[PDB]
């Protein structure tokens, strides 16, 4: 049982623990008494702190160093906004309500109302449009489109330096490392971790690499020039490195026994998804199968970055409404960008998005976004804990923030051991970390 | 051992973590850790949903400025499904509806809009006054030193004045109460003298514990110094952090009636609710500041707790925070 007045507040302490935790304050006042700014400068610049909530364990270690939710938020809009929004909804209630007869009516007098709007509702309304006549029509390429998101939205970079830091955390003091990645794609996160490795105190250990793909259409081999590519950097700076790599339709078709594992205490694991496990929501038993193989593989730390939005809600219209708050607020963040190429792709790329989600039904259906509490339900589930994310990685992306942006409104937050990005006080991305439960 | 005997433990507690990491995030050479300190700052975010008839939504009111603001309401009685869009503005529905702008502590370099200790503030002023709450985030010093909020106050406030859906229905204006913790008293006291210089009606102010000082060492801060939970080592180091480069205290955003302050004597000015707390070390400062009020001819009530402490009113576990929120609720539905 917690402080429930300080549990409103943000803390949480055991009711038990209550003069033990004021006693640990007094002895932390009598130190920095003693100490001067050595002391003060020592904590406030070499010290990493974990888990702010937890007064209990902060204290410990600085005395040990010393020695359903809805988040909208609302831009300035016309009268022409306020009537495409409700003519939106209108449409999706018609939809719900088997209509199909005002629908189109509705649909048309979108199109006609999105012609006279200027700034991101024009584009919204424009891809709502296009998925909601595709649904009621239906009822009666792709990597160059992810670099240009990545070289224009801030989230790619993001989830890749925090799941990097967590992966440089959990290997520290190893020999024989191994990197099984579920989101291989283009390579664009391994570099950087594999510099920071060869510029390690003590040496850098042997690295090994597993990526697993999709099926190509055309069965192009991407994998491959991939891995020569990391290998030939590799070599350049003294690190042992060998890769390898798989097609699979599904992260539900893999098992250990393909991923040619060796011995734990020989070979650390660390496991990387950045948005995928999503795409298992679609089929029925997909995810606990997946957990089931990450729990037998073992490894020292499993990195998870996901979209923080409920969109998998068992009612359409619910699912509409919070996807076009999210969506809306995609568009006004993307809307201070400068104009170039990159931008129309990533807007493509996030059009095609809306439409899977608002289209698509069953299986066909992959977008199907959750929240860090049901993330977190599922994981502990599965039999796994939280690893807490210190204020290194925090100060890290920041400082990456202020860079690549500087002008957008991009902010970082830490919550339950997780951290979040957002545009201002909406949060957007959400990148944890975890371990075997004990 | 003294401040163990005045407050609860749990009150203790909070103010003796602030302390200690407000202690680790100032630096001797006028420098601040930025990123430390939204690392270890407690926040939450904005739910639609009514939770204890209260529900809240954020607006971005300035784009060059990155100015925001949040805006607690309460729960729809006619309507039992949860607001969303289209339903968050719509307009109030009562004959006298007071809306309060309402600006956080910090020492002008600490805390938030969204921080979980103001949420909660803002959230039990709505429930206990019957009104609607607008909660400013202003930009902190050092980075962003003087005027900067003070600028940041003067446009809510007139982006709060134009809303046609906060209306009352009895003259169709406005009626809007400002009020201010520590730091944020003072932003009330600046901005309520610039709207009274401008065409802009304010009905009332409320100032908890507000931060004001001087050149000169008063008898409260040479016998408090220490004893509850505020040194002048960091007042003088927040005073530096805040003001021009080069300048006193007697700088007129310190001191209000200062030598080179404005006259308040034959000035529009709305009516004052100052609660000072007897065991706060600047305590002679606001005694000063209301006493000001009162010979300049202005009308002011004064509320001294003589045995109450700095940040009573974040537990509802004392009689101050019961009768302030008495007095409070009186003062706004007059
Ligand atoms: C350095 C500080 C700043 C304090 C006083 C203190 O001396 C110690 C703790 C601060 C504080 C913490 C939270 C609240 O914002 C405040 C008003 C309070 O009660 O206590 C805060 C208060 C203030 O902002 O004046």
């Amino acid at each position: 049982m917690d402080d429930e007045l300080l549990a409103v507040l943000g803390y949480k302490v055991r009711s038990s623990e209550m003069a033990e935790v004021a006693l640990k304050l007094e002895q932390l006042e009598t130190m920095m008494s003693n100490v001067q700014e050595d002391g003060l400068s020592h904590l406030a610049t070499d010290t990493v702190h974990y888990n702010p909530s937890e007064l209990y364990s902060w204290l410990d270690n600085m005395l040990s160093e010393l020695n359903s939710t809805r988040s909208v938020i609302l831009v300035d809009s016309q009268e022409n906004g306020v009537r495409l929004v409700h003519a939106l909804m209108a449409c999706a209630e018609a939809i719900q309500q088997n209509n199909l007869t005002l629908a189109e009516a509705l649909v048309k007098q979108i199109g006609c109302l999105a012609v006279s709007q200027a700034g991101a509702m024009r584009k919204v309304a424009t891809y709502f449009a296009e998925a909601l006549a595709r649904r009621i029509y239906r009822l009666s390429l792709s990597d160059t489109l992810q670099m240009h998101f990545y070289e224009t939205c801030p989230y790619l970079k993001f989830a890749h330096f925090t799941a990097n830091q967590a992966i440089l955390e959990a290997f520290e003091g190893k020999k024989r490392v191994h990197v099984i990645d579920f989101s291989m794609n283009q390579g664009l996160q391994w570099p950087a971790l594999m510099q920071a490795l060869a510029l390690r105190e003590g040496g850098p250990p042997t690295f090994r690499l597993t990526g697993i793909g999709p099926p190509a259409p055309d069965n192009s081999d991407h994998l491959h020039e991939v891995g020569c590519k990391l290998a030939q950097l590799a070599e350049a700076i003294h690190v042992e490195f060998e890769y390898r790599g798989f097609v699979a339709n599904s992260l539900a078709d893999l098992d250990a026994s393909m991923l040619e594992l060796r011995p734990s205490d020989t070979e650390a694991v660390a496991v990387n998804s950045v948005f995928e496990l999503h795409k298992l929501l679609g089929r029925p038993g997909g995810i606990e199968k997946v957990l089931g193989v990450v729990k037998q593989i073992k490894p020292v730390i499993f990195t998870v970055v996901e979209q923080e939005s409920n969109h998998n809600g068992p009612v359409f219209l619910d699912r509409f409404t919070e996807s076009l708050h999210y969506y809306s607020t995609l568009f006004d963040s993307l809307e201070g960008v400068p104009n170039s190429q990159d931008k129309v792709m990533s807007e493509v790329y996030l059009g095609k998005q809306i439409c899977n989600l608002v289209a698509c039904e069953g299986p066909d259906r992959v977008e199907r976004h959750e929240t860090l509490s049901q993330w977190g339900n599922r994981f502990g589930s599965s039999g796994l804990a939280p690893a807490h994310l210190g204020s290194n990685a925090f100060k890290q992306a920041s400082m990456l923030l202020s860079v690549f942006n500087s002008g957008q409104g991009y902010r970082v937050e830490e919550s339950n051991g997780c951290l979040m990005l957002g545009w201002h006080t909406r949060p957007l991305i959400t990148t944890s970390a975890w371990k075997l439960s004990t | 051992i003294e401040s163990r005997t005045v407050v609860p433990l749990n009150t203790w507690v909070l103010i003796s973590n602030f302390k200690v990491a407000y202690n680790i995030l100032r630096r001797p050479d006028g420098t601040f850790n930025r990123h430390l300190a939204e690392y270890l700052d407690r926040k939450v975010t904005a739910n639609a949903n009514p939770v204890d008839g209260v529900f809240s939504f954020d607006v971005l009111i300035d784009r060059r400025i990155n100015l925001l603001s949040r805006v607690y309401r309460p729960a729809y009685a006619d309507q039992e499904q949860p607001p969303s869009i289209l339903d968050l503005e719509k307009p109030v529905d009562g004959d006298i509806v007071p809306v309060i702008l309402f600006f956080h502590g910090g020492s002008f370099a600490h805390s938030s809009a969204n921080s979980a200790i103001y949420d909660t503030l803002c959230r039990r002023l709505v429930g206990l006054c019957k009104c609607v709450v607008v909660s400013v985030n202003y930009r902190r010093a050092p980075e962003n030193p003087y005027p900067c909020a003070y600028d940041d106050g003067w446009i809510a406030l007139n982006w709060v004045n134009s809303r046609s859906w906060l209306k009352s229905k009895k003259d169709s204006k406005v009626h809007i109460f400002l009020a201010g913790d520590s730091s944020g008293g003072n932003i009330a006291h600046n901005v309520a003298l610039r709207a009274g210089e401008s065409g802009i009606d304010v009905l009332g102010n409320i100032l908890l514990n507000p931060m004001f000082g001087g050149n000169e060492r008063t008898e409260s801060e040479k016998s408090l110094d220490g004893k509850y939970f505020v040194t002048v080592r960091d007042r003088d180091w927040y005073w530096k952090a805040f003001l021009p480069e080069g300048e006193d205290r007697e700088h007129p955003a310190c001191n209000p009636f200062s030598p080179r302050g404005k006259s308040l004597e034959g000035v529009s000015f709305p009516k004052s609710l100052v609660v000072v707390a007897g065991l706060d070390l600047i305590r002679d400062w606001q005694l000063a500041y209301a006493e000001g009020l009162k010979k300049a001819g202005q009308e002011v009530k004064l509320m001294h707790l003589e045995k109450a402490t700095v940040g009573f009113y974040l537990l509802p576990n004392n009689n101050h925070f019961h009768n302030v929120m008495d007095e409070i609720s009186a003062f706004v539905n007059a």
